[PDB]
């Protein structure tokens, strides 16, 4: 069929056309984090992880739901896409209440899961 | 080199000084099929090649003169942004006054504008 | 970015899944797999703004619903808000080890990863 | 012989509805025959109750009329053939000031028409816009006409309706929508229901037109349920046009077939937004969606969809009567034609203005309102609303257009106009916005969601003294990444205010947090009420008047106060005659 | 009651985009969203109670709750909170001893901050079932509040 | 089975019997997907099912009449190639003088336009 050709992270790409960012990077192994999305379901653009930065738009673009065109330019680990990220995981760390490890597993000088074989 | 092979089939211009058909006939394939992608071929030599075929712009040089000409052409039609180029390169001054008592040449005019628009 | 944080996770009698609203990002992906893919649409948004919750119908809990209980929520569900209990005498967060199989419950032969530890 | 009532939403506001009733039964107990017509807003919101009398073609404004004062007016008016000219506001040979330096097109027939009457309307040369476009105009040319009048947005980012109405009529479909935003969203801006309200059939004959250039068939009018005269005005007009052949099937005995249905809006600023609203009309709750496929393509259920403001709407009869080049004659060469604002705040004289693009915002204020309440200083114009953002006294030379608004850190908006003088605190008005946002937002990216809440955090522990240093870069840093990373426009903009007042008051945010103290005194958790001993004569009245009884003293003797128990409501300033309290 | 909802559910029947407009025939009926009104809707209309319940949760116009007899809409928009509208609000709040958007005990006032009123010339404006109250002050609404009290209380 | 599991989203009409989602959930939502690729459905149960959302004929029968009534329709419409059926089956004649004194109703006439027209 016909391909575009994209450039993601310095690595040229022949993909195919209708295609998202999100789909050509997970078949060429380049990891864009997403939390919202499912391959299922029509794209949401809730989380904002997948934020891309992609040359010639000034607005970083959410990999999820921009779909990759011919002669593309994407950069997924940029200072800016970096920075994006990180707020919005502080943003979303602002309304979590849990512990991701028990206190005694935090405990233990060794960090033994204590919770895990109790 | 500074580039990969595959970016080739996705530049806008393509610049082939030497023989590189001639040595390398795979290159010369390339060429063909990255001008049949939509590049935009110009072929530098001292004799004929396979690849002038379809080239926009061939050129018959014996001397490096026409490359100088050419970067006084760049800086004639204030194709080089000089602000830029300070901060990332030196011997610019330099440069400048290597270049300033060179002659101007058609062809070298013509290959300067192919490469600003470029 | 630290502030006012909700605390609305009450207990629930549900035998299979249990949701807590203070782990839930707000991604909608359990909304929406119940609605586009389950069909069931048994989940929904309630309230608007920082004070959006997931909830079932009318708030009720999950049996007294039309949810029919698959499971499609807690295993879409990318930050814990939504988990599925496992089938042993005490819960605990374990790593283990999936083997792909055949349900064997009715005809239409659905597979499954079986996750297990010991 | 005629009056007719200035029955606005302010109208019935300032008891322009008793008015009338007084003036219909002083009629009928003198037993006169004069007809009697409720009027949209003129504009002169700050008269109303306003009465026009009208002889032949003169028109007399009485203003700020009593029910007292209308026995008086009728018996000397209407009986005694000679105007009163002594509680007389405005006249037709001699209009208000406030009224010379405006152009109107929107607002044309604004307070000069009889909303419910069709028959008024048509006589003002109304509806010949539809006549001609659908005699001897097509549809190409209309959107041509559109395109050399420059028309643009006129309550939104500022888009070339021409554009648009091209956009959605070359979609391929056999159903088409044209939709109109009724919705005004700015808590303070009231521009789109006083044209509702006041000239209804401009809005339908501007989305009649539109629908002709575009090719739709059906059209839906996206109106909050909190405004119930504009609805009732609407349907009254729809029924009217309706029973004159001029909406539904057959208009002008001719192939055309448009018809409008009213879509109450439940009530959400997010409503406002194009895909937001298209939800809200589906039936879904109002969440934005993603920006592919774009409402001009694929909008209402799937079909092309055009949404416009109603200013914009209105504007469009004006265009094709007087020509596309006529309305592309004034303003600027980038902004043309005529913008509406609505004055409020600290303004000597606030309401409904349309002035011209390219008009410096110091000609709207100092000339049209008339400078500011009290005659006090004057600090910032909030140009935008939630979304907009604080243009200074400085600044004040900005001619009223797109690009240099936008350029100010403001935006155009719907066209609210906020005049904050120098008792206003500035983080005190960004909390206030942020806390506005975050009551309407959508709630479903975490930018907005959380972004706009850990904002108005910071803002809130700015005003309250318990702002940590190191809260400026911080704010600033929420504000930018908020801009850059929400889904909609709603958290696009909303670190509008914020970003704004950080860069002209700065000096504000300083002072609350490095001397905790507040410039303005606004914010209760910085200032002081302290009395002093001198000037107080011991009167009692602030003391009866504290809610938290704070104010003790001896009569004819200095009041002391009680700071511990002073809950800073400053009644003591409203209630002290004598300049004896102090705020500091 | 769940019978007075047929006409309203009749003429709106047919298509699941008229949701909207049967929950505020809804709220006009009962003058509140009850939940037996909301399972009858979504079992005729068609409509999964989870989206009902969404709807009736997302739009501030739908309260879920009963409303006391006198609704107080309190205008917060940015003409009067400029001209010192949220002390106001604090006045009435201290008065009535409720927060913002609640109802009290006794069941008869019910204080909710709106946007503009359209009257921003007499700004702070608060509306009391139809009637209009502008160029306010906290001792002025607190007198207010008073008035209709002992004015009710006298009947 | 005559057919397998993949054809069902390139058919071009659906007819589900009984309570094919109720009992297997996963065919519901493969029901729900095919409809949503294209098909039609056509629910022939004597209760309600989640697969009457989509379907542009529901059908409450309670007696095999019903097909028997159809079977005399798609006679009466000409909709039954009789050489074809005749090389490819037997008891046609049967078949005929079976279902000849049945009564076609309106909702087993429509099936039978379905059926038909697909
Ligand atoms: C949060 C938000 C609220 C909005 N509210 C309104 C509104 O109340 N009225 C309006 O005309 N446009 C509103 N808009 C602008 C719309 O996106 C859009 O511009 C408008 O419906 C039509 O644009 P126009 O100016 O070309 O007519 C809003 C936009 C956003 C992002
Ligand atoms: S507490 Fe649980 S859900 Fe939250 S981040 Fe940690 S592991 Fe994930
Ligand atoms: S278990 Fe299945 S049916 Fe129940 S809520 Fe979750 S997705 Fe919906
Ligand atoms: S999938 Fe989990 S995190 Fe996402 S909305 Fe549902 S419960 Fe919340
Ligand atoms: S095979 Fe049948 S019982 Fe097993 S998961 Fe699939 S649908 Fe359910
Ligand atoms: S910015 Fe995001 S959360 Fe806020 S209204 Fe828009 S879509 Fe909803
Ligand atoms: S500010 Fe209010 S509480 Fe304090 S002394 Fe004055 S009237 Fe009393
Ligand atoms: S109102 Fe003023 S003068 Fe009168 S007692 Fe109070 S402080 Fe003194
Ligand atoms: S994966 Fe959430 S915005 Fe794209
Ligand atoms: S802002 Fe309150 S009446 Fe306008
Ligand atoms: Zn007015
Ligand atoms: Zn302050």
């Amino acid at each position: 069929m016909r391909l575009v050709r994209v450039n993601i992270d310095n690595k040229e790409i022949f993909a195919e056309e209708g295609k998202t960012i999100l789909e050509v990077a997970h078949e060429n192994n380049i990891e864009i984090p997403h939390l919202c999305y499912d391959k299922r379901l029509k794209p949401y653009g809730a989380c904002g992880l997948c934020v891309v930065e992609i040359e010639g738009s000034p607005k970083l673009a959410r990999a999820c739901s921009t779909y990759v065109t011919d002669k593309m330019v994407i950069k997924t680990d940029s200072p800016r896409v970096r920075n994006a990220r990180k707020m919005a995981l502080e943003l979303l760390l602002s309304e979590h209440r849990g512990d991701c490890r028990p206190p005694c597993v935090l405990a233990c000088p060794a960090h033994t899961d204590c919770q895990g074989y109790v | 080199s500074t580039n990969s092979f595959d970016e080739i089939y996705s530049t806008d211009l393509i610049v082939a000084v030497g023989k590189v058909a001639e040595n390398h006939a795979v290159m010369g394939a390339k060429l063909k099929k990255a001008v049949e992608l939509g590049a935009k071929l110009v072929t530098i030599n001292n004799g004929e090649t396979r690849a002038d075929e379809r080239a926009i712009a061939t050129y018959k040089i014996d001397n490096t003169a026409f490359f100088k000409a050419t970067i006084k052409a760049l800086f004639e039609m204030k194709a080089v942004d000089e602000d830029y180029v300070s901060k990332i390169a030196v011997n610019l001054d330099e440069l400048k006054d290597d270049v300033k008592n060179v002659e101007v040449t058609d062809e070298a005019s013509e290959f300067a504008k192919i490469i600003a628009g470029a | 970015l630290s502030g006012y944080k909700h605390k609305r996770y009450e207990p629930q009698k549900h035998p299979f899944i249990e949701r807590n609203p203070d782990k839930c990002i707000l991604c909608g992906l359990c909304i929406r797999v119940c609605e586009e893919v389950v069909g069931v649409c048994a989940l929904g948004f309630v309230n608007r703004g920082f004070e959006t919750i997931v909830k079932p119908e009318f708030g009720l809990p999950l049996e007294e619903t039309s949810c029919i209980s698959c499971g499609q929520c807690a295993d879409i569900c990318p930050t814990g808000a939504c988990i599925g209990k496992q089938p042993v005498a005490k819960q605990v967060p374990v790593n283990t080890v999936a083997t792909k199989t055949v349900c064997t419950f009715c005809g239409m032969g659905c597979e499954m990863l079986v996750e297990t530890k010991g | 012989m005629k009056i007719r009532v200035g029955l606005g939403s302010c109208g019935m506001a300032a008891g322009g509805n008793k008015v009338m009733e007084c003036i219909q039964q002083e009629l009928r107990s003198r037993n006169l025959d004069i007809p009697v017509e409720p009027t949209g807003c003129i504009g002169l919101c700050f008269f109303e109750p306003l009465v026009d009398v009208i002889d032949g073609d003169d028109v007399y404004t009485y203003g700020n009329v009593t029910p007292e004062m209308i026995p008086k007016i009728i018996e000397s008016h209407v009986i005694g053939k000679k105007p009163l000219d002594e509680f007389i506001v405005s006249t037709s040979f001699e209009p208000y000031p406030m009224l010379k330096s405006q152009v109107r097109i929107a607002l044309k027939n604004c307070g000069r028409i009889n909303p419910e009457d069709i028959d008024d309307y048509i006589k003002n040369g109304g509806y010949e816009a539809l006549k001609k476009v659908l005699t001897s105009m097509t549809p190409e040319e209309v959107i041509e006409e559109i395109k050399i009048s420059g028309l643009r947005g006129r309550g939104g980012a500022g888009f070339p309706t021409w554009f648009k109405w091209d956009a959605a009529r070359k979609a391929s479909g056999d159903i088409k929508y044209v939709v109109c935003n009724a919705d005004e969203g700015d808590p303070g801006a009231f521009m789109d229901r006083s044209i509702l309200e006041g000239d209804p059939h401009a809005v339908l004959e501007g989305m009649t037109i539109a629908a002709y250039a575009i090719g739709a068939k059906e059209g839906y009018i996206y109106v909050r349920a909190e405004y119930p005269l504009a609805i009732k005005r609407l349907e009254i007009a729809i029924e009217q046009a309706r029973n004159r052949n001029l909406l539904g099937n057959n208009i002008l005995n001719t192939n055309f077939s448009f018809d409008i249905k009213l879509k109450k809006g439940a009530g959400a600023f997010v409503c406002g937004e194009e895909t937001a609203l298209i939800a809200s009309i589906e039936g879904e709750r109002g969440m934005p969606r993603l920006k592919p496929p774009f409402p001009a393509q694929s909008g209402l259920w799937g079909r092309p969809t055009n949404i416009n403001n109603v200013e914009t709407y209105a504007n469009v009869p004006w265009i094709i009567t007087n020509g596309g080049k006529a309305f592309a004659s004034l303003g600027t060469e980038k902004s043309k034609g005529t913008k509406v604002f609505a004055l409020a705040g600290k303004i000597k004289r606030g309401g409904l203005v349309e002035v011209p693009m390219g008009m410096s915002l110091r000609e709207v204020i100092y000339n049209i309102g008339g400078g500011i309440k009290d005659d006090k200083a004057f600090k910032a114009v909030q140009m935008g609303g939630p979304s907009g953002g604080c243009i200074p006294a400085d600044l004040i030379d900005t001619p009223v257009d797109y690009e240099s608004i936008t350029k100010t850190g403001a935006i155009m908006g719907s066209g609210g106009m906020i005049v904050m003088d120098e008792t206003t605190c500035m983080v005190d008005i960004a909390r206030f916005f942020l806390e506005f946002t975050c009551k309407e937002s959508c709630g479903k990216c975490t930018y907005c969601r959380v972004g706009t809440r850990r904002m108005l955090e910071i803002l809130d522990r700015i005003c309250n003294g318990e702002g940590r240093d190191g809260d400026l870069e911080l704010l600033e840093e929420l504000a930018v990444s908020v801009k850059d990373g929400s889904l909609c426009g709603l958290g696009q903009t909303a670190p509008n205010p914020v970003l704004t007042t950080l860069r002209y008051f700065k000096d504000e945010y300083i002072a609350h947090i490095r001397d905790k103290k507040c410039p303005a005194k606004q914010c209760k958790a910085l200032i002081t009420y302290s009395i002093l001993p001198e000037k107080c004569t011991g009167c009692g009245l602030c003391a009866r008047k504290c809610p938290t009884k704070a104010i003790t003293g001896e009569r004819l003797k200095p009041h002391v106060i009680d700071q511990s128990k002073c809950t800073k409501c400053g009644t003591c300033m409203n209630v002290c005659r004598f300049g004896a309290v102090n705020v500091e | 009651d769940l019978s007075l909802l047929d006409p309203v559910l009749d003429e709106y029947k047919g298509e699941k985009s008229n949701i909207i407009a049967i929950l505020q025939k809804t709220q006009e009926i009962y003058r509140f969203l009850p939940l037996d009104a909301l399972n009858y809707i979504s079992e005729k209309t068609g409509v999964k109670k989870a989206k009902i319940y969404g709807i009736a949760t997302f739009y501030a116009q739908f309260r879920l709750k009963p409303v006391g007899k006198y609704v107080i809409l309190q205008c917060q928009g940015t003409a009067c909170h400029v001209n010192g509208s949220e002390e106001i609000k604090n006045a009435l709040c201290d008065e009535l001893n409720i927060k913002p958007g609640d109802t009290t005990e006794d069941g008869m006032f019910t204080l909710e901050e709106v946007a503009c009123l359209g009257c921003c010339s007499l700004a702070p404006v608060m509306m009391i079932n139809g009637e209009t109250y502008g160029k306010l002050t906290p001792d002025k609404a607190r007198e207010i509040i008073r008035r209709i009290y002992e004015r009710e209380k006298n009947v």
